[PDB]
């Protein structure tokens, strides 16, 4: 996991481009996305981490 | 309070469990389930006891 530098990410199929910090927002167990009022997706969860 | 619903090949469940302070029906105020299980079966039902 690298953080604070652009780099392409892939989960699962799901690819996108960014740089990924600690997300302050906490969600429930069940939840595997964070998305945008754009329909975005804002925040992951690492799969292994 | 549970929810269930068969959909597209996969049947799941939904609950939600709260006190409530009045005996009488259920309470007016709004709570909502967040899923328990998620359960991948082709089993199909039209009878529920
Ligand atoms: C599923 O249930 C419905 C209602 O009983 C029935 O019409 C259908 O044939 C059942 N099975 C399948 C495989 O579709």
């Amino acid at each position: 996991l690298v953080k604070n530098k652009c780099v392409n990410f892939n989960f699962n199929g799901l690819t996108g481009t960014g740089v990924l910090t600690e997300s302050n927002k906490k969600f429930l167990p069940f939840q595997q996305f964070g998305r945008d009022i754009a329909d975005t997706t804002d925040a992951v969860r690492d799969p292994q981490t | 309070e549970f929810v269930f619903k068969n959909i597209d090949g996969y049947f799941k469940i939904y609950s939600k469990h709260t006190p409530i302070n009045l005996v009488r029906d259920l309470p007016q105020g709004f709570s909502a389930l967040e899923p328990l299980v998620d359960l991948p079966i082709g089993i199909n039902i039209t009878r529920f006891q």
